[PDB]
């Protein structure tokens, strides 16, 4: 029935201090059959980060078509493109499909490189956007996604904290999701270097 | 399973430091035909409760006759009629709850939203809710329909949380419920002008204000609406 | 929604309810049905205040355009202009209009354009969810060529018993008088037409 | 979404709450409902948040362009017949409910659009979930002849009955105040009556408490 | 429906096939072939509606032929497969869409590695070590999730797969008539025309 | 949800997952899908859980009657036909159940019957019940022999319900095993998926596709 | 057509410790979009130390809280007062519900107290009488947004030890009463954030060998 | 269905078309439904002639068998036995009743019991597809206490404009004079009100 | 469906019935006997919906054997067959009918002949030579129009099965694991233990 639950999957996004973290889940099932669970759901173009949840199709269409237009960007910008903007290119994409959508659910993260300033978003369907101070939830297990943010969740974290946070509230909601888990991807983005790491979690 | 005919709209009620207010306009309404125009629906039992029903007017007329019957059934051999055997709102209440759950749970519903309200023996106040799926809940102020959505808003101003209830008097509270009455006939198209109104005061008893009608209403600017945008004149 | 156009001896006097619905939800309580399409050219509306707003909207064009380059139109063309939008467009349109216009050698005409799409000239008209309660009332109670007092009281009785009795109708009571002598608003509120 | 209209004195003043929802979840705790179509000219929506974004910022657009071409300064009358005929085209698909208000050259402006088209005029409007709950405030304390100040209480106080209310609307107060001499004054979180109380607790985890399967830097520099 | 088995071993990719095509009440046909190569080191097998399936692997193989003669090149297992995708991906949203699903098995003559991709109707491609269209998958998955390691020869893959179809052949509801097997490797492409007894 | 019971040269294996499911949301990983009925007899629960549960505890109650009545143990068959017979009393009413009545009487030997709320009732050696059932026949058949010590059984189950886990959305939490001899069942463990994918991974060097 | 049954929103909490246990829950009680009352009771005390809850439609809720009370009523009449422990009341209510399967009582309800060794205890039961007993279990509304959390600081889960290579879990040590309160304080009012029908006030019974003891906090009223 | 029951200065006065229907078709055009349930009770059916017929035939089996036990009934006991009998099976039926009778201390009542079931004491009523076109005609003509001549003539012209609107009403026009002084039937042809 | 075959030779009745019982995805048996004996002479093949098929062999077994008791005698075919068909015409006007189809093989020691009785969920009876319930029609009755002759040996007739059963694991869409094979005739009721290769 809903496209959004057919393959599963999860996104979430964070900001800490002078920081922004996004993560993902790995699994790509097809109902209750697992299919894959190397299937990440998190892409960038230059230092714009952009988490994908929904129908698989679209996550693998939306993401060649944002590198498609992010290219053409920087060659006739001269320059990468910035979140803020970025997030209007994610939204106008979307609305121009309004009768007949793509099923995703866009997560924009990064840091301003001009401002340094963290920058997170979210997305509905259509386009509606979400610019959220703190975090960014997206997927199948979004419920449960909200409950772990809404309390995990403090300000300013630094980098080494955020991450614990950011694993933990992904972690939980999954185990918590039939369509969610096996195995997640954590990105830490700073102004000069990004960290990802897996995680170890259930696998069932 | 029904589907209601002739039928009652918003029945409003709050409760004030002594006692609660009721209100509940005159009209039966048959589809978009205001076709009746002397229906009361403020039932009084005894006079210590008042019972308010909107809904699909025959299983009114219906509930009606069972809370008379109500009040003849306690009289039997009873010596305390009217003093300590006399009927009490919380009873008079957990019978139509009961009686509605009922018919519910049997798939043949009275298809109504009914408020108790009136005064404990002991002059706490009574206020209550139960509808035709026996659902029921209590509130400093209470409404049915489309009374919930534009009554409430109102009189919550007037008893927000518990604590206000001892701060409001029947003036204010009568007030309050009085507004909400002339702004339900503003924006319900199934209301009347004429309304009654009861109060159930654990000093002055029960009072029964019956052909109320709706007055102080502003009209006059809609002299100055002209077109839907462009037209000037 | 209560509508109606009444032809006298000095022209025509056009009269509606103010009451727009959702459901059971009045939307507006001070709505003017009564739209000008031309200087002497008037109409009602009842039904999907969109598309009566929009068909309105667009009669009003297609006579300031015919107005530029042939001069002023009758008030049978522009009740053929509402007729042919109606008609073609019958399947997407829920529109009940009056077109009642003024005109130097017909005095003052009335066009009834009901749901179907047909025109229909009469001496007066009535239409809306309120008309209904009001046929035996009016026809009992109209006569050609009244006066303007007489007319302006057969509406606002007409009108008084429609709001009455249809929910969908109330408000105030709003006129429009259409003669030689130019355009005239009249507004009649509650307290005055309830009690008729 | 409680968004309401109230006109004073000298001017127009429009307000709505920021609560954004997806069924019984709350997308955005603090969107902003009020748009800007031009300069003075701003706009309430509800209904489908993406449409009512996407539509204002179309016609917003367009009035640009047409003010820039009549050298005019743009009117609310032209923002309501362009909205009214886009919405009206896409047959109420365009889930836009709108309170569009401003001052022009011909002074100020109150009007609402549905979904459909259809369009309204007056002194005091209210749309959206709240729709209610605002309106019974409006009915209950407008008056003609509205100071500024006034009007904004009434507005503020409308807004806030559907924050408290109604499920679909809460979270702050935003308004936009249009006075006929000045400039357009948009007042962003005007109110913010739902703080959350401090956490009773901190959840911060000890560092290493999560375990890590592999790690790796990402290179960003082309 | 049909079965559609791929399996990636050490320099090689392994595609099984059942032979049945059944209409309604009659087995028409027990020797199908559900396979079309789209270049020498390259073949896809299909499953699904009963025309979209040949009519859509056809229409792949022209273009991949196509760009072979053009270009006088091989396009890499990889691309061949984005290629894939993106033809499904628009017929999903296509006044009639091809209701077919594929796997892609090829031999990347340049990264010298044997590939396996996924594809299903809605132009969801992954690639695997090994996967399975339609339900198949139900059976296979946890048999391979088990006796599977990266570095098996042809010999130990084709084993395996005797053990799926095996499975298959016992807990399956319907008769598929058995498999045609085919090895995609540095070498090219060829049929193991002896694994109705292997 | 995933069940599983297969006779062998040792008795009867059993083993379940505890994973309960309310659409796609996980409401528990630690529901007990095994009925004791009593020292020789267990039953398996796939389907609704109310349905199963209260079913199956009320078989209990009605073997315990039929051997204060009969002075002797119910057999296998007998307890396994009255829920089939109950069942078959609410044929088309809704109940869903696909239940295993698994025991050793010393007139029957090891016994395992498959008992649905379609009214279906067979006797088996191997048979694999709920969402996951392919899954762990697909590990089961392919490793079952009729000699296996009753340590490797053991296992062979164990795995069987790991691999339904891990494939299976609705399957998962911990395993739950039990072997059957003529002397009773005998309670084997639970073990936690969470660990016992990774010890697994690591000592049987399978599930290599999963990033380790 | 007529639809017996109906949604009053709400959400529950039952979190059991090594000598008490508590049953928390909202004060909101809702029909759609509208509020019915800030302050409808929903955790009840029903004797032997044993506290109770049926969330989602209020009806029936009530109806089997009233039943099961009436329940405990005559256990005592028919066994001199005997104290009827936790787990035979979840037997009885299991029964009550599964006595109904054809027509269930649209409810979640969760039941807590002390067993039979003065442990806590918390009981959740499915429409139809599916029952397990657990330490810790959320019901209704905000049942996703909360569960996950108490997952995490209930029972440590995908916690590790810090430096022990994510190898040795974090042990299941035993919150103190006062630490629960606070998990259930901040599960309520992240669960009022975003959840619409979650709000007004939380109210919490606890159960200690000493009796139920009632706590109130109020919450968010938008 | 046009049918209409008006309680005047020396009793009461049933008023109703005669004409039956079956889609288009005109099964009856000289139906009678003024029914008879008691000697000064009467009532006016519309809705289903099926069901109203079944109705009222029992109801006069109830209040025959009353009689014989306490004597003369109340208007209000006959107009209690119908609304029993409507409210109960308001699943089934199909009945919109008037229940109008005359006694010596009373002068005459008129209830009116609609499609759900509930029951209305009313100076007069009306009922039938045809009263909705007047509502608005009585309302403005009804006065309490006529002379008999007057309520004839309020009858006479209410129904003839129903009549005039509603195509399921037609025929001719059927009256009965409930006064002390016994039972008197009236008759009115085309016409006769046709032109009123 | 399942398959039931039936065939009346010469001197004995023949009743193949397939093994397979498969339940949505899964084959969860292959040694199904979809038998029931009546009496020492007369036995009965089913197939059908889950529940009922059982439930009514069963029944109907239940009162041929307390006939047999009380009357110290064994009801001829055509006796058993007729109650049987009361039974399912009841069956098909009640709340729940039976949906469960039959085939009836039994020696009437009597008239010394061997019968045959076929009788669906509807209570429709019909003696022949040899029938068949479900699909298997579809395919036996013109094998056996064609191969067919009365006075034909037991031995014949089975090998005239054998031709049937091969047609349908060569046409038939599922894999019913073969038949199960028993003869009726003046000696009783025995099962041919050896036909998977006979
Ligand atoms: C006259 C009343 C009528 O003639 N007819 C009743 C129908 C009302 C139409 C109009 N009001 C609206 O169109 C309102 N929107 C609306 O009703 N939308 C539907 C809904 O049920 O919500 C949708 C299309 C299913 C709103 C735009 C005001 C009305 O009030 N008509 C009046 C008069 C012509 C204004
Ligand atoms: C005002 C509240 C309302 O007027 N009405 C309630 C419906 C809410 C609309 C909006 N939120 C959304 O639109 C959300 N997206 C969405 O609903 N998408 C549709 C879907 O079914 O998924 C698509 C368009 C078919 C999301 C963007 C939050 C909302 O919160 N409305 C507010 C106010 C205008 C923001
Ligand atoms: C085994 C999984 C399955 O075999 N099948 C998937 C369906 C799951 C059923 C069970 N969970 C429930 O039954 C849940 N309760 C429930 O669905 N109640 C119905 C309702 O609509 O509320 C009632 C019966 C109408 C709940 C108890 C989790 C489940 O998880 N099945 C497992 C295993 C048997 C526990
Ligand atoms: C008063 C007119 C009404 O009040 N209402 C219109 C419906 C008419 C009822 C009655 N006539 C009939 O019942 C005739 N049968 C009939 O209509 N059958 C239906 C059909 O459409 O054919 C069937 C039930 C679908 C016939 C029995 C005369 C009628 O004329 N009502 C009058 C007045 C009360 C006689």
């Amino acid at each position: 029935s809903d496209p959004s639950s057919i393959n599963g999957g999860i996104v979430v996004a964070m900001t800490g201090k002078d920081c922004v973290a996004i993560a993902c889940d790995l699994r790509l099932g097809s109902q209750s059959l697992g299919v894959s669970n190397k299937f990440e759901k998190i892409f960038h173009y230059g230092h714009v980060f952009l988490g994908i949840t929904g129908l698989a199709t679209d996550v693998t269409t939306l993401n060649e078509m944002f590198r498609y237009k992010t290219n053409l960007y920087k060659l006739k910008e001269e320059r990468a493109i910035e979140p803020e903007t970025f997030t209007q290119l994610v939204s106008s994409s979307l609305y121009e499909r309004r009768f007949g959508p793509y099923f995703v659910g866009p997560v924009v993260a990064g840091i301003n490189s001009k401002s340094g300033k963290p920058f997170i978003a979210g997305f509905d369907l259509i386009g509606c956007i979400d610019e959220a101070k703190d975090f960014i939830v997206s997927g199948t297990a979004s419920d449960q996604l909200f409950g772990m943010c809404e309390s995990l969740y403090e300000p300013n974290l630094e980098p080494e904290d955020l991450f614990e946070t950011i694993s933990q509230a992904l972690l939980n909601a999954a185990d918590r999701d039939a369509l969610s888990g096996w195995g997640a991807v954590v990105y830490i983005i700073k102004k000069d270097e990004v960290v990802k790491r897996y995680l170890k979690m259930r696998q069932d | 399973t029904q589907q209601p005919i002739v039928t009652g709209t918003s029945v409003i009620s709050m409760k004030y430091d002594n006692g609660v207010i009721i209100a509940a306009d005159n009209l039966g309404s048959y589809g978009s035909l205001l076709r009746f125009n002397g229906v009361e629906r403020l039932i009084p039992v005894g006079d210590n409760t008042v019972v308010g029903i909107s809904g699909d007017i025959s299983d009114m007329q219906h509930i009606e006759r069972l809370l008379k019957d109500l009040v003849t059934e306690n009289a039997y051999d009873n010596p305390l009629a009217d003093a300590e055997e006399a009927l009490e709102p919380s009873y008079i209440f957990e019978y139509l709850a009961t009686v509605m759950y009922q018919r519910r749970s049997k798939m043949n519903p009275l298809w109504n939203a009914i408020i108790v309200a009136g005064v404990q023996s002991n002059g706490d106040q009574f206020l209550r809710y139960v509808n035709l799926l026996g659902v029921t809940y209590s509130s400093p102020t209470l409404a049915t329909g489309f009374g919930a959505h534009m009554a409430n808003p109102l009189l919550r101003k007037v008893v927000d949380r518990e604590s206000d209830i001892p701060k409001t008097t029947v003036q204010v509270a009568e007030e309050a419920i009085v507004n909400a009455m002339r702004v339900l006939y503003y924006r319900d198209a199934r209301s009347s002008r004429n309304f009654s109104l009861a109060i159930i005061d654990k000093n002055t008893g029960l009072t029964f204000k019956k052909n109320l009608q709706v007055e102080n209403m502003k009209w006059d600017f809609a002299k100055d609406i002209k077109g839907y945008g462009t037209q000037k004149i | 929604t209560s509508i109606m156009a009444v032809t006298f001896k000095d022209g025509v006097i056009l009269g509606a309810d103010s009451r727009t619905t959702t459901g059971a939800y009045i939307a507006n309580r001070v709505t003017d049905k009564l739209t000008r399409v031309h200087d002497k050219i008037w109409c009602c509306r009842s039904g999907s205040a969109a598309d009566t707003q929009a068909i309105a909207d667009i009669v009003q064009y297609h006579l300031e355009l015919y107005t530029s380059q042939y001069g002023t139109p009758s008030t049978e063309t522009a009740a053929s202009v509402f007729k042919e939008l109606c008609y073609e467009n019958k399947d997407n349109l829920t529109a009940g209009i009056i077109v009642a216009g003024y005109d130097d050698k017909n005095k003052g005409e009335v066009y009834t354009i009901p749901l179907g799409g047909s025109v229909h000239k009469l001496p007066y008209a009535i239409a809306g969810s309120g008309s209904t309660f009001i046929y035996g009332y009016c026809d009992k109670n109209f006569r050609e060529n009244m006066s303007k007092e007489e007319t302006v009281d057969f509406i606002k009785h007409s009108l008084s018993q429609a709001i009455k009795w249809d929910g969908s109708s109330g408000g105030v009571i709003r006129m429009v008088v259409l003669t030689a002598a130019g355009v005239e608003r009249l507004i009649f509120y509650p307290d005055e037409y309830e009690q008729l | 979404t409680t968004i309401v209209g109230v006109k004073f004195n000298n001017g127009v003043v429009i307000a709505a709450d920021t609560r954004s929802t997806q069924g019984p979840i709350v997308a955005d705790k603090n969107c902003a409902k009020l748009h800007r179509i031009s300069p003075k000219i701003w706009c309430a929506g509800a209904g489908t948040a993406a449409d009512t974004e996407a539509v204002t910022q179309l016609i917003g657009s367009n009035i640009e362009l047409h003010s820039l071409y009549t050298s005019r300064e743009p009117r609310v009358v032209s923002a309501l017949q362009m909205l009214k005929q886009h919405l009206f085209k896409y047959q109420g698909h365009i889930g836009a409910y709108l309170i569009v208000a401003g001052v022009d050259p011909t002074g100020s402006h109150l009007f609402s659009i549905h979904a459909h088209g259809s369009t309204d005029v007056g002194y005091y409007l209210s749309l959206g979930s709240g729709s209610l709950a605002a309106m019974a405030v409006l009915e209950s304390h407008w008056k003609q002849d509205l100071t500024k100040e006034e009007a904004i209480k009434l507005a503020s106080d409308a807004i806030q009955a559907g924050i408290w209310n109604d499920l679909g609307s809460g979270s702050n107060v935003d308004v936009c105040v249009m006075e006929i001499g000045k400039d357009a004054e948009y007042l962003r979180n005007y109110l913010t009556p739902n703080v959350r109380e401090e956490k009773q607790k901190s959840y911060k985890f000890p560092r290493g408490t999560t375990a890590v399967l592999k790690e790796s830097i990402v290179n960003i520099c082309d | 429906m049909d079965i559609i088995l791929g399996i990636r071993v050490q320099d090689s990719v392994i595609l099984a096939s059942s032979k049945a095509v059944t209409r309604g009440i009659s087995v028409l046909k027990d020797s199908d072939d559900k396979t079309r190569q789209l270049s020498p080191h390259t073949l896809m097998s299909f499953a699904g509606e009963a025309g979209d399936t040949v009519q859509f692997a056809e229409y792949i193989q022209a273009n991949i032929q196509l760009y072979s003669i053009r270009e006088d090149y091989e396009l890499s297992p990889q691309a061949v497969s984005s290629f894939v995708r993106q033809e499904l991906a628009k017929s999903i949203r296509s006044r009639r869409p091809y209701q077919v699903n594929v796997l892609i098995g090829g031999y990347d003559k340049k990264k010298n590695k044997p590939e396996l991709y996924q594809i299903d109707y809605l132009g969801t491609k992954v690639e695997l070590p090994y996967g399975a269209h339609g339900y198949s998958g139900f059976y296979t998955f946890s048999l391979l999730d088990h006796h599977y390691r990266p570095d098996m020869t042809t010999e130990e893959g084709l084993d395996l797969l005797k053990l799926c179809v095996q499975e298959l052949e016992k807990r399956m509801p319907m008769d598929f008539k058995g498999v045609i097997v085919k090895i995609v490797d540095k070498d090219g492409i060829r049929q193991v025309d002896d694994f109705q007894a292997q | 949800t995933t069940t599983l019971a297969f006779r062998f040269q040792g008795g009867i294996i059993v083993a379940v997952d505890s994973r309960a499911t309310a659409g796609n949301w996980v409401a528990s990983q630690t529901v007990k899908k095994v009925i004791e009925i009593n020292p020789f007899l267990l039953g398996t629960m796939a389907g609704g859980a109310a349905d199963c549960q209260f079913w199956e505890t009320w078989l209990g109650s009605q073997c315990r009657l039929h051997e204060l009545r009969e002075k002797e143990r119910i057999s296998v068959a007998a307890a396994s036909k009255i829920l089939s017979n109950l069942v078959y009393q609410y044929k088309g009413a809704g109940l869903s159940m696909g239940t295993m009545i698994c025991g050793y009487t010393r007139k029957e030997g090891p016994t395992i019957y498959y008992v649905d709320s379609d009214g279906t009732r067979l006797k088996g050696d191997i048979f694999c019940v709920g969402s996951g059932q392919t899954f762990a026949y697909g590990v089961l058949d392919s490793n079952y022999k009729w000699d296996l010590s009753v340590e490797d059984a053991l296992y062979l189950g164990k795995r069987s319900i790991l691999a339904a886990a891990h494939r299976d959305a609705y399957s998962g939490g911990s395993v739950n095993l039990y072997h059957v001899t003529e002397d009773g069942w005998i309670y084997h463990g639970n073990h936690d998926v969470g660990e016992l994918f990774w010890k697994v991974k690591e000592e049987e060097g399978s599930f290599n596709n999963v990033i380790g | 057509q007529f639809n017996p049954y109906g949604d009053n929103g709400g959400t529950i909490l039952g979190i059991a410790g090594e000598d008490f246990a508590v049953l928390a829950g909202d004060t909101r009680n809702i029909t759609d979009y509208s509020i019915n009352s800030r302050y409808e009771p929903k955790v009840f005390d029903c004797g032997d130390n044993i506290v109770m809850s049926a969330n989602g439609f209020a009806a029936d809720g009530d109806a089997l809280v009233k039943r099961f009370k009436n329940s405990v009523k005559w256990y005592h009449f028919d066994h001199n007062d005997k104290k009827l422990s936790i787990n035979s009341a979840a037997r009885n209510i299991q029964h009550l519900l599964y006595g109904k399967r054809f027509f269930p009582y649209y409810v979640h309800t969760i039941i807590a107290g002390l067993d039979e060794d003065g442990k806590g205890a918390v009981y959740s039961f499915d429409p139809v009488g599916s029952y397990e007993r657990e330490q810790c279990r959320a019901g209704g509304a905000a049942a996703s947004l909360i569960m996950p959390f108490l997952d995490n600081q209930v029972n440590f889960k995908n916690q590790y030890e810090p430096g022990t290579n994510g190898k040795v879990k974090k042990p299941l040590k035993y919150l103190s009463v006062e630490e629960v309160i606070k998990l259930v304080r901040d599960s309520f009012t992240s669960a009022t954030e975003r959840h619409i029908q979650v709000g007004d006030g939380l109210e919490i019974l606890i159960v200690t060998k000493d009796g139920v003891r009632k706590e109130f906090y109020e919450l968010k009223r938008d």
